[PDB]
RNA sequence: AUGAUGUCAUACUUAUCCUGUC
């Protein structure tokens, strides 16, 4: 079983965000860092949209991101600390659309190790050197100086190592071009290990360090250290030098101190809260993010809390010290991990959880009533910041992409054929159930009923340097109807085109003039109120017509083709000789002449007789064929694009055959596009040409980064299309429907699959579809947590005690506090406890968004597992079994009880009934039906349930268990049980006596989060620590039997995915296709896993994997067979985005592999987009 | 590989096939 | 190594100083010492060249040519990402050799 | 009947090494 791994969304969630000139002109970039991809962020700020500039997979956990610049630069470079042992300085090329490694120094071994750096990275303020350190007892620092042709080279590194000290958090000082510091949180372990008393463990409090690097002497020395009162998480560097006084402000818990070196004294300012805050006092309070905002006048800086707080910190300053530190709270922000204060008022707010948020810097946050708690402010009590919307910055923009590794189910859950991703995806009040379809889409800008019969559109501008389009042709039946498209489009008579028949094409032939082709005759249009008419010569009528920029072919009756040359003067010139083909023309393309060029060379022309001709419409060989091609059906339409240039043209089936634009005919492609006539339609998408097909799925096909992307439309089929642009639609698409018109444009690029969330309450944990519902029933528990009846009643308890003071009793706050109800989603969840939880279910349609039951659990309840089926002693009754848990949290509290309530699924799966909760020694995690009866997982007890009228009555029971039950998949005769620790085991269950018996088990322990049954002796299971495995049972195990157990199972495939994966679904994603192993990640990535079919083909994409791991290495310094050997070895697994660099990398080393491989670059992209056409959309 | 390409263009008719459906 | 087990290593900070190998011991590997699949150059200490020590031999210690790399078996084998290996004692070699 | 220390040959490995000098 050899596999082929591809990637179908890119994971969205964002780990590190940085901000900073790195294109190398004045405008500024997001260097957004996820999980295993690098990204490149370009914010319009005319149109307030973030765009993504590059996309490159570093194929490794990068765990630090920087951004450095050299004095007098102009372009800031890009740090990046990875997994492995090396540090990379890349430096993105635009003139080329990819970073380019500036330089690579290895430094250690690979692995997420303790003593190997690479988790802290901090660079200085003036570029001299960078700062690369561990988690402990490592620290290297390497000088940074450009060379004599402005290039930037490193020195080599400095050790600066203690043994015993663990560092939080490292950043750089800035200094006035002196000797650069490094400020870092250290923390001495030794005393602590050499005492089993615990005293010295006890009042050991974090010391800040700042370790200074000599220039002079090329060595780097603790030169300042200095405990801390309490203990830190975060630092923030504070500018020094010529703005502003040197320093670094320290975040802990509940408390801010700036404490710069020297003689500056330490100034502490505590952390202002919520006035009436529901969450537990016991629970502190510290910053989750910082950014930085440094002016020439001055500078601010923005921090927020781990409510959201987002406060505006600004610190006063006296002469050569520091006075005071004044902060106030700008707005309310959701949870955000990132954040980036850009230029021109833009705030990219880069959410750690959920859609991501681009908030632009509208006010300065100052000039305002809020309250600004100053550093000299004494307080013995703190600044309760009232909890005001963020009234300084605007969502300019908003990434919500994906975060969750949740759950997900891909079904054809609504009428379409093609499969939806129905995926629950989120964390606590940010939950939404987004259903996922690929697709594209298309916001409808306009729409009106057209009367009659239209069969074509058309839009033409009114001058070649005009921006938008003027006239828009609509051809009926019997007329054409034209309109002017100035804000107000009506119906208009004075276009000149005196629309009496319908109408074959209309375009500009000149730079102001215009043409129009009809059955009739051709009709000219220059600016001038010109009209040249040419009839048809005889009885014959024009069947189809070819326009171009400088080229007009038309096509008469019988396959009379006729020339027509646009002359310098403006005049139109026609052919001295007419081609006869051998049969009717159906089809015409022409295409587009180019700026250096004059006209067009090729002249495509499609027969009746189901081939292709091309004609050439140089004066030397005009009017000569070119080349020939048959088709398996009648051509329909043709139409020949440039991305190099490639044919494409539509048959009257279902399916369309493209080609290379060359003097011969060279590759070849197709698909089933069907049951429709496939149209042309030469479209704008994204400032390149695009086309848009007309069929039963409306595909727009568009290359992205030397690979083609074609997504079908998510709204109804149309008869014809063109592309329209005006100024309230600068890039849209006019689409002709069924007697109707509609004025459509594609904003979003939702090429890998649209979604449409539903949102949710609380964190959902699994979802269970009904088969004769067809609804969705999904379960949200989250931990420290309160329900709805317990947070109104600390409200209640809130309000009682504010009445409490006796206030002239007079002061009535509670009629503001009660009533105001602040939104979870936006504000905050204000929730907290160490054992509480909260648990909800809810019912809830996938057609619609509304929901149509919910049940809401108790206030210690949390639920962990869902089933819904039939008994066997029952009827055809479908019962809602979910298991709850009491008093449960983490590790250290241990799990109480646990609780497994029925529901009775009344109104055909409409309402909830509660029928019984019997309860549980432990906690469930396991439920599912088995023969007519439920398998329920409460811990390591394995025991099979019954249905009963008082309660479940357990009719078996296995103890044989490792640590705990954590999944259970059951086949039809077997049993497959998945624990948490250690490997999933298959067992047998015996129906005569009622006893579970396990014959075969695993010989490797995996930390399995979920699992799928790919047949009946393989089963594949997903790791906690970011692989996939796939283990086989053997032909010779015995089922039927009475270290652990005598028979083994073989793991057959393992690959590290690198995410974690947390849903896996082996089914056809695509009508037609092959079914392939579609995997979730936990960081917003969608994966699938396909076989290969052929041996041979295998062999080709191994040497291919091998030949693109030595000539296109990882930009992060990791080795691909270490990155896929994190924690398994490969086996049989081959990594498509890997063998999908081959396309991006350089043409010469593109050139050698294929060499090598004894092909051509084409023919290996073929080969590579061949599986992708058949295992995906 | 020739051979196996003979098949892999049935292959891809099958692919080309369910897109219609 | 092979042609010696008493002798010992440098092993000190990385610096910008490509290491060199000499005529006699050209080819030759310095961990693994071999003489097949070259993968990484080596890198020398910044005490270890400096004036008369820089264009010298890693392990010969001898004049220089050509620049000396570290195998491919000790690249993936993770022993190329150490210290400097110069190479600082000399026992039991070339030493009653000079007598004779 | 192993094992022990012991004076004394004999094979084997290290791709060991022969122009080194003030």
């Amino acid at each position: 079983m050899f596999l082929y791994n591809l990637t179908l969304q890119r994971a969205t969630g964002i780990s590190f965000a940085i901000h900073g000139n790195f294109s190398g002109t004045k405008q500024q970039e997001i260097v957004v860092s996820r999980g295993k991809i690098l990204e490149l962020l370009r914010p319009d700020p005319n149109t307030g949209k973030v765009h993504t500039l590059l996309t490159v997979e570093v194929f490794g956990v990068i765990r630090s991101l920087m951004a450095f610049r050299l004095t007098g630069g102009t372009k800031d470079y890009i740090v990046v600390g990875s997994d492995s042992g090396r540090i990379v300085i890349l430096e993105y090329q635009p003139s080329k659309n990819m970073f380019e490694k500036i330089h690579q120094e290895t430094f250690g071994k690979s692995g997420c190790r303790r003593i190997v750096p690479g988790q802290f990275l901090a660079v200085d303020p003036k570029g001299r050197a960078v700062m690369i350190s561990a988690i402990e007892k490592q620290k290297l620092v390497y000088i940074l100086n450009r060379d004599a042709a402005a290039r930037l080279t490193i020195s080599s590194p400095l050790e600066a190592h203690k043994a015993n000290t663990l560092v939080y958090h490292v950043v750089g000082v800035d200094v006035g071009f002196e000797n650069p510091m490094f400020a870092c949180l250290e923390m001495d372990y030794e005393e602590a290990d050499n005492d089993p008393t615990g005293e010295a463990a006890a009042n050991t409090q974090q010391t800040l360090t700042f370790y200074e690097l000599d220039l002079g002497l090329n060595h780097v020395v603790r030169k300042y250290s200095e405990p801390l009162e309490e203990h830190g998480n975060f630092l923030i560097t504070v500018p020094g030098g010529s703005d502003g006084p040197s320093g670094v402000l320290i975040c802990s818990e509940n408390y801010i101190t700036y404490k710069n070196f020297g003689d500056q004294p330490d100034i502490r300012c505590p952390i202002p809260r919520r006035r009436n805050d529901l969450d537990d006092p016991e629970r502190g309070m510290i910053f989750v993010c910082s950014a930085t905002h440094k002016t020439k006048s001055m500078f601010f800086f923005l921090a927020q809390t781990e409510q959201g707080d987002i406060f505006k910190i600004t610190l006063e300053t006296d002469e050569d010290m520091v006075t005071e530190i004044r902060l106030k709270y700008f707005d309310t922000v959701p949870v955000a991990a990132a954040m980036c204060v850009l230029k021109t008022g833009f705030l990219f707010v880069a959410s750690e959880f959920g859609n991501h948020y681009l908030y632009q810097i509208a006010h300065l946050g100052d000039d305002d009533e809020e309250p600004e708690f100053s550093s000299a402010m004494p307080l013995e009590d703190t600044f309760f910041f009232q909890p005001r919307p963020l009234k300084n910055l605007v969502l300019v923009d908003e990434l919500d992409s994906l975060s969750p590794i949740l759950f997900c189910q891909i079904a054809d859950l609504a009428n379409e054929d093609t499969p939806q991703l129905y995926v629950a995806c989120g964390r606590g009040p940010r939950s939404s159930l987004r259903v996922l379809r690929h697709g594209l889409e298309v916001s409808e800008m306009a729409v009106s009923e057209l009367p009659g019969n239209p069969n074509a559109v058309w839009t033409v501008r009114r001058h070649i340097e005009d921006e938008f389009d003027a006239y828009i042709i609509v051809s009926f039946v019997n007329a054409t109807l034209v309109l002017s498209i100035g804000e107000t489009v009506e119906e208009v008579t004075d276009s000149g085109f005196l629309g009496t028949t319908p109408t074959l094409s209309c375009s500009l032939l000149g730079d102001d003039a215009l043409v129009q082709v009809y059955p009739d005759g051709i009709r000219h249009i220059r600016a001038d109120k010109r009209v040249n008419e040419w009839k048809t010569p005889g009885k014959k009528t024009i069947v189809k017509c070819a326009v171009n920029q400088r080229q007009v072919v038309i096509a008469l009756t019988g396959g009379e083709l006729v020339y027509f040359e646009m002359d310098p003067s403006g005049q139109l010139n026609e052919y001295t000789e007419r081609k006869e083909m051998s049969a009717d023309v159906v089809c015409m393309s022409l295409a587009n002449v180019p700026p250096g060029e004059q006209r067009s060379r090729f002249l495509a022309v499609g027969l009746v007789d189901n081939t292709v001709r091309i004609i050439s419409l140089d004066p030397s060989d005009c009017l000569q064929p070119l080349s020939m091609q048959a088709l398996p059906a009648q051509p329909e339409s043709l139409c020949i694009v440039e991305m190099f240039l490639y044919l494409n043209i539509g048959l009257q089936n279902g399916v369309l055959l493209r080609t290379v634009l060359d003097p011969v005919t060279g590759d070849l492609s197709d698909t089933r596009t069907g049951s429709r006539p496939v149209k042309l339609f030469r479209v704008r998408m994204q400032g390149q040409e695009a086309v848009l097909a007309m069929s039963s799925r409306s595909w727009l096909s568009y290359s992205y980064q030397s690979r083609f992307h074609l997504t079908p439309l998510s709204y109804e089929t149309l008869e014809f299309a063109s592309g329209f642009a005006s100024e309230q639609c600068p890039e849209g698409i006019v689409a002709i429907s069924t007697n109707t018109l509609r004025i459509l444009a594609l904003e979003k690029l939702g090429a890998v699959f649209n979604q449409v969330a539903f949102p949710l309450q609380y964190t959902p944990r699994k979802f269970v579809i009904h088969p004769e519902s067809n609804n969705l029933i999904i379960i949200e528990t989250d931990h420290n947590a309160y329900t709805e009846a317990t947070k109104a009643q600390r409200k209640q308890q809130m309000a009682e005690e504010m009445v409490e003071a006796a206030g002239e009793l007079a002061a009535e706050m509670a009629a503001a506090f009660l009533n105001e109800n602040l939104p979870e989603s936006i504000f905050g969840a204000p929730k907290a406890g160490n054992g509480q939880w909260a648990s909800v279910i809810r019912v809830m349609n996938p057609i619609q968004g509304n929901t149509l039951d919910l049940v809401q659990l108790e206030q210690n309840e949390a639920a962990f597992s869902v089933a819904v089926c039939r008994f066997s002693n029952t009827g055809e009754d479908w019962y809602v079994l979910v298991g709850v848990a009491k008093d449960l949290i983490l590790n250290p509290r241990s799990v109480a009880g646990g609780f497994v309530y029925t529901y009775k699924l009344v109104n055909n799966g409409e309402k909830l009934e509660f029928l019984h909760k019997t309860p549980v020694e432990e906690v469930p995690a396991a439920i599912a039906p088995f023969q007519g009866r439920v398998l329920i997982g409460v811990g390591k007890l394995l025991r099979v349930y019954d249905l009963g009228k008082k309660k479940l009555l357990r009719k078996c029971e296995n103890k044989h268990i490792a640590n705990y039950i954590s999944g259970i998949q059951t086949i039809g005769h077997r049993v497959i049980v998945s624990d948490v620790q250690e490997s999933f085991i298959w067992v047998r269950y015996k129906r005569n006596e009622n006893q579970l018996i396990i014959f075969a088990d695993d010989t490797y322990p995996r930390w399995v989060t979920t699992a799928s049954l790919l047949d009946y002796d393989t089963v594949a299971g997903a790791d906690k620590f970011g692989n996939i495995c796939v283990v086989r049972l053997p032909p010779n195990t015995n089922d039927e039997v009475d270290n652990g157990a005598s028979q083994k199972a073989e793991v057959i495939m393992n690959y590290h995915v690198g995410e974690t994966v947390l849903s896996l679904q082996k089914t056809t994603l695509i009508p037609g296709g092959s079914e392939s192993l579609v995997y979730t990640t936990l960081s917003g990535g969608i994966g699938i896993l396909v076989p290969f079919t052929s041996h041979e083909d295998h062999d080709f994409f191994q040497h291919v994997e091998m030949h693109l791991r030595s000539e296109h290495p990882p930009l992060c310094g990791r080795d691909h067979l270490s990155f896929r050997s994190y924690y398994f070895p490969v086996k049989n697994v081959i990594d498509g985005d890997l063998c999908e660099q081959f396309n991006s990398m350089e043409p010469n080393k593109q050139k050698n592999v294929s060499e090598e491989l004894d092909r051509t670059p084409p023919e290996v992209s073929k080969k590579l987009e061949d599986i992708r056409t058949r295992y995906a959309f | 590989k020739k051979q196996d390409l003979d098949d892999e263009e049935k292959t891809a008719k099958f692919i080309e096939e369910q897109v219609r459906r | 190594a092979k042609h010696h087990p008493d002798l010992i290593f440098c092993r000190k900070q990385a610096g910008v100083a490509i290491g060199r190998l000499c005529e006699k011991c050209d080819g030759k590997c310095v961990i693994c010492d071999s003489y097949v699949r070259p993968c990484t150059l080596v890198r020398i200490c910044d005490e270890c060249n400096y004036g008369s020590y820089q264009g010298r031999c890693v392990i010969c210690g001898g004049p220089g040519v050509s620049d000396a790399y570290y195998c491919k078996e000790c690249t993936i084998q993770e022993k190329d990402r150490d210290g400097c290996p110069k190479i600082v004692n000399l026992g039991s070699s070339k030493t009653d050799l000079f007598y004779e």
